[PDB]
């Protein structure tokens, strides 16, 4: 046997300082002669600043560490489907330990620039507002930010659940999420039946800051193996604010110099590695695809903070949620004004590109004119028709919880004339109008939406104008 | 048989150097016993806890007392076991300090009683409760807007002088007497006279029979203000584990626990974050809050009144403890000033109990409509302040006219409020709360004076109040 | 020439030791090429950049790749010269990284291609040019409000608004079509998807055969993003000082350059300052931007989009770049608040070219008229907000008549990304656009709908599309 054995000197705050290790290689895994793991990060001149992975109560001074030379790896494989695992791989719900032996390095090079493609495959989110106004491709990096309990986790749940009829694998990484809430989310996922493809990785608050830091990297590393296989993978984060907080705490413990607001310097070089390992791979490396939805918290939508400023410049699109609108009755509180998408158009089907190209303009015009008319006295009545139409089309862009609406049923409702038909009692009709319309189509005019499913484009509008007329006649006025 | 000598003394932080290799483990209670060897010394029986190992056989500790009279060269005694607390049914009705020694003048627990070290890991995955049921209290606002989940966590954020302690005491009055299980109150970092004002009051009432009380108050050193919460929490975890009874849990001010780190960790050598709080703030708060969970063996309903310094919710201490509570209510000083109690914020306070699938579709409708009206009323204050009142549309003339009624009907009088003013309290049902909010919503009582809705309970009280007043 | 030893590693910062006598200077390129001794090791290929001399025959360096895998005691090879990049007619069409390695994947550059140092002082005042040549960009807004001085420096600093990337992408094509000069596009921190899209667009259009680019992966350690743009500047320096043919250059961002440099400069730096930024940010940015200057021999004209965090221009990092730009397009929200895009602020954007004796007063008269008619809207918009009735208490009549309608005639459609929007369009010169400007100022088409003046190419296109669109 050959090895290089160290000596632990200082222990505290989940940090261990080791001396010796003439053959120490940076970033390797090391054990502390107590069955616990550890990582080496700050290879100072005459000592190694080791970072403790897990409980550190049993470690004292004088313990000797054993080198392993193993770059920090995580097991991957097909048996992970339906499993909830610690970032090291061990499951938390019993069920026996992990089975697949294939492993990958947590820190791995990102796919090359020459190996990517113009992302031209839509994603069927199923939520009306995000579907119509802020599209998502199959390799895009959409960002979701907002205040507490504005529905970000609900958006993630709806997005993961709606993948019931596609070739997608969804990976959940709950950083800093409370364990009871993670259990509730797992129960909801099992109750809706999405465990047939979901890989969920959790890291409780009680877990050490090193694990809270390494969890998203473990999730993306697990995703990459399925990526190179040729599949499509969806990865959803939680509380990258808490991830950054954990890394800041670790850096302050290792006595690194602090930058602005105590965050260390390499935060951006960290987030770039975390995020830019998702893209679309051409045939040269396999026709894979992977998209991510990192989450960020904020106070009242205040984007002046350092972490949101570092994050928004990376993601290809930003989705804003505001409690101000959310309490106002827009339950999916997508603020359509400040939400952008750098893949707009190419991520929408040949029907949505036709129908929704004017809805965003109409909503922006409605808000533009109602800003002038925040008070409704002695207004110029000539422009009031567009205000009315915007008010009665914004009502359409909302749906209840656990309600994934298919794109085929959505496109008829958001048709460029369906924004401008009768609307006889639009203040209260439209809500039941859309449900009775979906039932009407599914019981009478299923062929109409069958054409949309088969073609990804509008049929002749008269062929559906007849259906619209028949549904208006049959449906009872309000 | 290991001995050490004190080396470096810095405030409430004390260093000890031990023999090579024979150091005590982390989190082991270290006892300092001494007798005055001359006129110029003081007897000291004082306890420490192991904090860090800082090289060359040194141990850096924290103290649970004033550290007054320590002399460089005093001998150190190691017990080798963490700070232990007497545990079991023996402690029912008793009062303890942070160290686990009674103070209620009822002698002392026998020295051979069962006891358990405080620190321990958190529960695993398989033993976490998934179902959600509603525990109701009787106060209109918390009953309707944000119900309290039994077996979850409830936090009461508030400023200084807004009434978190009053809300806690009234919740005790509403719940404790009508439950029938183990109860635990662990005062931490609160006004010390509350100890008497609560102990004798509970003794007079009678619920003292099957309760546990732990008192670590403000005057006590930072080590005590740290570990008192852990002591009480272990005392409650024993009953949630071994007997399976339903256990209640109160914490007067858990903010002090995380604040005492801001006082200690500076001496321990860590650089601070942007605000003076310790860099480990997240870890300590998480590892404390994780021990309060529901398991298959029982149920814990914990109410934790978090204080917010400077009324700043961008402060890390409140801004990072939001994720650990399933239900909460925020107390607004501005609403408190203008004569509304308990001044619960109706738009900022939320919870995950509020769902149509649980409280009922009509209940959810009422809550959503109330939130809509209050949101619009809050938004229109700029217009009201800048360019008058009657410049609104005709509709807003009624939306404001109803929101002003609603924010006062949310008021109430409490049984505790019988001591500030002679007017007694009331007890309200959720069904009648819902019905009253409805009848206000469709404008049945818009003719009544707007300011007559203050300080009522169920809708019949405001009806008879409008009757009794000549106007 | 002797070799060196690695001592300590922190993040991307790596230290190197050396013997006396053969100590390398600052900015020297240090290369490491080892092989795995046994199973516990991993092969490594990486290069370093010298920063400081700490004494004791030691030197602090930084990395150009991932540092995972560095082990104490490695042999360090000294080259003795700064990083060198191939120049000449070899690089036309290739795709290089920060080191000069062609990732274009066709082949590898011959070992005797002319390689020149990256770092050197900028050309001196002794011969700097002064002639003012105006470039017809073919876009009405840029030609009118602030036309570009071909030879100086132009900066679409947009306050980090969304809408720059597309503008640079369009400018590449149309300017290259205008003048088939040598073009270079360099990205200091890139959305890899956007970089690949640009590469594919250029290869499809064919202009790639007469251009050369360097791409910096934003995931690379901050050394690459610190020292990438100097590669493009060096190639432009060669093509200016070797053939005299005038070259045009692009820069995707400069704020990300400053940030990437700042992180390492603070990690190993003396002390922080400003808002946590570098101490030497001004000098670091000045040494870079001051190299892009028109000279006696030839001219270099550059377009640089500048990121501004939180839309606050008081940020020192962009605030110090103003002195280095002769034409600023302060986009800000760039009318993304309206449906309009990517219009540049119609009054705030300024340049040197606004002068009757520089542009010829035939265009200055029209610029005067457009400025006067279009500036008065926002100057009285805050008043007409309250006075938004049909009243005429304000003599804002013709301004409300014209402003929005003619602002709609401030967007071009000739080569938009039809994949992103779908609208067609046709090219337009300012020489014939001044006729449409005179026509609209005299008000020939004040009877046409406002939507008919929006998203149009030329004045004839506006009138014909308006006559066809709903007559
Ligand atoms: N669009 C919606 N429709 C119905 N209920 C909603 C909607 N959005 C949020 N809710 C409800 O409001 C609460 C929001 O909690 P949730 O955790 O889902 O949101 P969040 O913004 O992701 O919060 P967190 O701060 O925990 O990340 C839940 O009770 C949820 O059921
Ligand atoms: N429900 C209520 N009914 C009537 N008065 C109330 C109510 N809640 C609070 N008050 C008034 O506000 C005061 C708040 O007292 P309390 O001791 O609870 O303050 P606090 O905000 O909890 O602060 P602290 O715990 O720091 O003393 C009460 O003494 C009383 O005057
Ligand atoms: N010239 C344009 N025409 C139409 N839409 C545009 C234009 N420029 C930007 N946009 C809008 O913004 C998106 C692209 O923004 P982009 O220029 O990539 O932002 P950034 O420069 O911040 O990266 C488009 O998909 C569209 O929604
Ligand atoms: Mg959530
Ligand atoms: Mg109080
Ligand atoms: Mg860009």
């Amino acid at each position: 046997q050959v090895s290089d054995v160290g000596t632990v000197i200082q222990v505290g705050d989940g940090i261990a300082r080791a001396h010796g290790l003439d053959n120490v290689m940076s970033g390797e895994l090391v054990e502390f002669a107590n069955g616990v793991m550890g990582m080496a990060l700050n290879l100072e001149e005459n000592n190694v600043g080791i970072v403790i992975l897990g409980p550190y109560t049993g470690i004292k001074e004088g313990d000797e560490v054993r080198r392993t030379g193993r770059i920090m790896e995580v097991p991957v494989g097909e048996a992970l489907i339906g499993r909830v695992v610690n970032p090291l791989g061990q499951p938390v719900d019993g069920l026996g330990p992990v089975e697949t032996t294939e492993t990958r390095p947590i820190e791995s090079p990102a796919p090359g620039v020459m190996d990517r493609r113009s992302v031209h495959e839509p994603l069927q989110t199923g939520i009306k507002a995000i579907d119509a106004l802020v599209p998502i491709g199959r390799g895009q990096r959409e960002l979701i930010i907002g205040d507490r309990q504005t529905g970000k986790t609900s958006v993630a749940i709806d997005t993961i659940i709606n993948q019931k009829d596609q070739n997608m694998i969804s990976i959940y990484v709950a950083i800093g999420q409370k364990e009871s809430t993670v259990r509730t989310v797992v129960e909801t996922l099992r109750k809706h039946g999405a465990l047939d493809y979901t890989i969920v990785v959790t890291a409780s608050a009680s877990q050490p800051a090193p694990l809270l830091f390494l969890a998203p990297y473990a999730g993306v590393a697990m995703g990459e193996y399925f990526m190179y296989k040729g599949k499509h993978v969806l990865v959803v984060y939680d509380d990258l604010s808490k991830q950054a907080a954990a890394y800041r705490e670790l850096s302050l413990l290792l006595r690194r110099p602090p930058g602005r607001e105590a965050y260390p310097g390499d935060i951006f070089y960290l987030h770039s590695r975390l995020l830019e390992r998702a893209a679309k791979l051409s045939d040269a490396k396999g026709g894979g695809s992977l998209t991510a939805l990192p989450f960020v918290e904020t106070q009242a939508g205040d984007i002046s903070a350092y972490i949101p400023t570092n994050v928004i410049s990376i993601t290809d699109g930003q989705i804003f949620l505001q409690s101000d609108l959310f309490f106002s009755g827009v339950r999916p509180a997508i603020n359509a004004g400040l939400s952008v998408s750098r893949v707009g158009g190419a991520a929408q089907i040949k029907a949505m590109k036709k129908v929704a190209g004017t809805l965003r303009l109409d909503l922006a015009a409605y808000r533009e004119l109602e800003a002038f008319a925040q008070f409704g006295s002695d207004l110029d009545k000539a422009t009031q028709a567009k205000l009315a139409r915007g008010a009665r089309t914004v009502e359409v862009l909302k749906q209840d919880l656990h309600q994934p609406i298919p794109v085929e049923k959505q496109v008829l409702i958001i048709y460029a004339l369906t924004r401008g038909f009768l609307d006889d009692i639009p203040v209260e009709d439209v809500r039941r109008f859309e449900k009775e319309f979906y039932l009407f189509l599914d019981q009478n005019g299923q062929h109409l939406l069958e054409h949309i499913r088969t073609t990804k484009d509008l049929p002749n509008e008269d062929d559906l104008n007849k259906a619209i007329e028949a549904f208006k006649k049959t449906f009872v006025v309000s | 048989m290991t001995r050490g000598r004190v080396i470096q003394v810095m405030g409430p932080v004390v260093d000890v150097k031990f023999e090579n290799g024979h150091l005590p483990a982390i989190y082991n209670a270290l006892k300092i016993q001494h007798k005055a060897r001359n006129e110029n010394e003081v007897d000291i029986d004082l306890t420490l806890e192991v904090a860090l190992h800082l090289g060359d056989d040194t141990v850096r500790t924290i103290a649970m007392a004033s550290t007054d009279g320590l002399i460089r060269g005093m001998e150190v005694i190691d017990t080798g076991a963490p700070i232990s607390v007497p545990v079991g049914e023996v402690t029912l009705g008793r009062v303890f300090n942070v160290l686990g020694e009674p103070i209620d003048l009822e002698g002392d627990i026998p020295a051979d009683a069962r006891r358990d070290p405080i620190h321990r890991p958190a529960p695993k995955f398989e033993e976490l409760a998934t179902e959600v049921e509603i525990l109701e209290t009787g106060i209109k606002v918390v009953d309707l807007l944000a119900p309290y989940i039994k077996g979850g966590k409830i936090g009461l954020f508030g400023g200084a002088g807004v009434g978190k302690t009053v809300l806690i005491q009234e919740l005790i009055h509403n719940i404790a007497q009508e439950h029938g299980g183990i109860s635990v109150f662990a005062g931490v970092g609160e006004r010390t006279r509350e100890g008497n004002d609560l102990y004798h009051e509970m003794k007079d009432s009678g619920v003292i029979s099957k309760t546990a009380m732990v008192f670590g108050q403000m005057n006590e050193p930072p080590g005590a203000r740290m570990r008192v919460a852990l002591t009480g929490l272990t005392m409650a975890e024993y009953f949630r584990d071994e007997q399976g009874q339903d256990v209640l849990l109160f914490i007067d001010n858990i903010f002090r626990f995380t604040q005492a780190g801001s006082e200690v960790s500076a001496l321990l050598g860590r650089m601070p974050s942007a605000v003076g709080y310790q860099p480990t703030l997240a870890t300590e708060m998480g590892q404390l809050q994780e021990r309060i969970t529901s398991t298959a063996k029982g149920s814990i309903t914990s109410i934790q009144a978090i204080y917010v310094p400077a009324d700043d919710y961008t402060d890390p201490a409140p801004a990072t403890t939001f994720s650990h509570l399933d239900a909460t209510t925020n107390l607004e000083r501005k609403l408190a000033e203008m004569g509304i109690y308990p001044a619960v914020d109706p738009l900022a306070s939320t919870s995950r109990a509020l769902a149509p699938e649980i409280v009922g579709e009509e209940h959810y409708q009422v809550a959503r409509k109330v939130q809509q009206t209050l949101q619009r009323y809050k938004e229109l204050q700029d217009i009201i302040a800048i360019l008058g009142m009657d410049e609104l549309s005709d509709e807003d003339k009624l939306v404001v006219h109803r929101a002003r009624r609603i924010q006062f009907f949310l008021s109430q009088n409490f049984h505790v409020a019988e001591q500030f003013t002679g007017q007694p309290g009331s007890y309200v049902p959720v069904k009648e709360t819902v019905r009253g909010f409805k009848e206000i919503l469709e404008g049945k009582y818009d003719h009544l004076p707007e300011d007559a809705f203050r300080l009522v309970g169920r809708i019949e009280e405001v009806v008879e109040k409008a009757k009794a007043m000549g106007v």
